[PDB]
């Protein structure tokens, strides 16, 4: 007789209407485990206090999506959240603007296309071109 | 002139941070997370090809007391169905060894009775039931308080907690296991001990502990059972240091402290030898930490249930022993196994020209098979024989033709 | 100290282990209050808890009122100045 161990958990981010019962276990080991997490579906819809302002009344929403443990790595968090992303994306341009691998033409082209994005906020669009260098 | 820009990379950095450390250190975020990267620090530790199986239920607490209280009896909780029905209770199929709950638990009354539910279903499939409970539950905010409580037992007294005294008393208490302090899980974010790609990202853990990923330690002791039995079969192995009740590999995190460097407890607190055995007398798993290393320890499985007293005389302490003996874990998986291999075999059984005798003799024949009656076993080699003596009686109830009444009491190492 | 003085106790028994004398003393709150005593006064000595929780524990065994004032007095004369 093998040891079976059941594992009862609220491993995601909301309850389901299916009965208790009705929704079947999952047999989970090592050469499938990130597969089950796939097959499974992460979702988390939260908001967080908006750090990237000044404002008290500045929330962030986000709604993260996971399927594999690498997912909730900030490298994926951040892939995830284009308030954050655009930034990744403009500190990339300034590394390569500050090492010298592109030149002011490319530069000003790039940064248009970072601050394009509508769904960040003026104010995030005014910080970030405040970091680039006058000349 | 690039030297600015640097600059200017520093500060973009530390806005980033300022707002990732607002999405990493989220309650909701770090329940998900907590949630699967314990599950795999379990299933990484198990060994598949030793017969070692583990399912995912996907349920929460209040679900739970939902179907539990909206089925008229716990035989037809979903639950039930797919713990003791679909298994134990099935030709063909295979029984649950143990349930591990991802919860924690409270004094309050719903958790009360959500345990007292998992106790009876646990005694009826024959598995226990293994969870954690919460700091509140001694009163404090949180576990970094404990060695500012002077006497667990007297806090017991209070009328807050009449309903766990009572859980306490109930026979099925023997079935359900609550742990104490959680562990470290992840190690915070560094661009030397935990770097990530591209995005110089230094993770800040402010006053609030709670900024740690804490894990449930009911997944450690669960490893402890399935070491147990990966190595022997059987799962009594799981108290000691040097028995196999240590969980080693714990995450460390050095940092600053009065001037000095210190490291952040793999547990919450450093429990001292007294206060772990008082944790112990009130029917708690404590993890305790082996101070300045990365290991812990389980001394003792001790479950919910609390030992009755009985006259000091031969036969009063004879009867202490075996009650105490049931409120031990490292024994109750004994009696679960032994019951598991019952039920299977003697359905195979069913039909066969079997007399009272006939039992007998077959009986003890088979309990033979896990009995180690040496004058001196190699110690942690009654592990994989763990019974000591047994002893069988059959009688025929009577009234019709052919089914009996078996008696099996065993007597295991201590 | 007092000749007049008698003690009236209700023991109850189960079991031949109910007639030791522990199971006596758990039975007569005169005595057990000073075996609870006796329990407060070894842990203080064996610096098992501190001063505040040695004199909350104390109030407690004390508060029993059954007990005589005499009796409290007595307990109470046994604790340490310190």
């Amino acid at each position: 007789l093998p040891l079976k161990v059941l594992m009862l958990g609220d491993f995601t981010g909301q309850e389901d209407a299916r009965p208790l019962e009705q929704r079947a276990p999952i047999n989970v080991d090592k050469a499938n485990f990130n597969e089950v997490m796939a097959q499974q579906n992460l979702k988390v819809t939260l908001t967080a206090a908006d750090k990237l302002s000044a404002d008290p009344n500045a929330t962030m929403n986000v709604s993260l999506q996971f399927k594999n443990l690498n997912d909730f790595s900030p490298e994926s968090v951040v892939n995830q959240v284009p308030e954050l992303k655009k930034l990744l994306e403009l500190r990339s341009a300034l590394n390569a603007l500050k090492g010298p691998l592109g030149n002011l033409p490319a530069f000003r082209k790039k940064l248009q296309a970072l601050l394009a994005d509508e769904d960040g906020r003026k104010a995030l669009i005014k910080e970030l071109g405040l970091t680039e260098e006058t000349k | 002139d690039k030297a600015l820009v640097d600059a200017m990379i520093a500060e973009i950095d530390k806005r980033l941070s300022s707002q990732v450390n607002e999405i990493l250190h989220a309650k909701e975020f770090q329940k998900l997370e907590s949630s699967w990267r314990s599950l795999k620090f379990m299933v990484d530790r198990t060994d598949f090809r030793e017969n070692t199986r583990v399912e995912m239920l996907n349920a929460s607490k209040e679900d739970l007391q939902k179907d539990f209280e909206d089925a008229p009896e716990v035989t037809k909780s979903g639950l039930y169905k797919l713990v003791y029905s679909n298994e134990y209770g099935v030709f063909g199929g295979k029984p649950y060894g143990i349930i591990s709950a991802n919860y924690d638990f409270n004094v309050g009354p719903q958790d009360m009775e959500l345990l007292r539910k998992c106790a009876s279903v646990a005694a009826m499939a024959h598995a226990p039931f293994i969870g954690n409970a919460a700091p509140e539950v001694f009163g404090e905010e949180s576990f970094l308080k404990l060695p500012d409580l002077k006497d667990l037992k007297s806090l017991f007294e209070g009328p807050q907690y009449a309903r766990w005294h009572s859980f306490r008393e109930s026979e099925d208490a023997r079935y359900v296991g609550l742990a104490l302090p959680r562990f470290l899980l992840r190690l915070p974010y560094g661009e030397k001990t935990v770097p990530v790609k591209a995005f110089n990202f230094t993770e800040d853990v402010v006053g609030h502990h709670e900024r740690y990923l804490w894990g449930h330690a009911s997944v450690a002791l669960t490893s402890r059972v399935a070491d147990s039995f990966a190595k022997f079969r059987w799962s009594p192995n799981i108290i000691g240091p040097q028995s196999g009740g240590a969980v080693e590999n714990l995450p460390l995190h050095q940092y600053e402290a009065m001037g000095e460097i210190q490291t952040k407890i793999p547990t919450e607190v450093m429990l001292t030898e007294r206060r772990e055995f008082e944790l112990s007398e009130e029917g708690f798993i404590g993890l305790v930490f082996r101070k300045d290393s990365d290991n812990a320890a389980f001394f003792s499985a001790n479950s919910t249930q609390k030992p009755r007293f009985f006259g000091n005389t031969p036969e009063g302490k004879a009867a202490e022993t075996n009650y105490r003996l049931g409120t031990q874990l490292p024994y109750m998986f004994i009696m679960t196994r032994l019951a598991h291999y019952i039920k299977v075999l003697q359905r195979e059984q069913i039909g066969s020209w079997k007399e009272k005798s006939d039992l007998e003799r077959e009986l003890n024949h088979w309990l033979s098979q896990y009995i180690s009656d040496m004058d001196d076993p190699a110690p942690a080699v009654r592990s994989r024989r763990p019974l000591r003596a047994a002893r069988v009686v059959v009688e025929d109830v009577e009234g019709q033709p052919g089914w009996y009444r078996c008696s099996l009491q065993v007597r295991p190492h201590f």
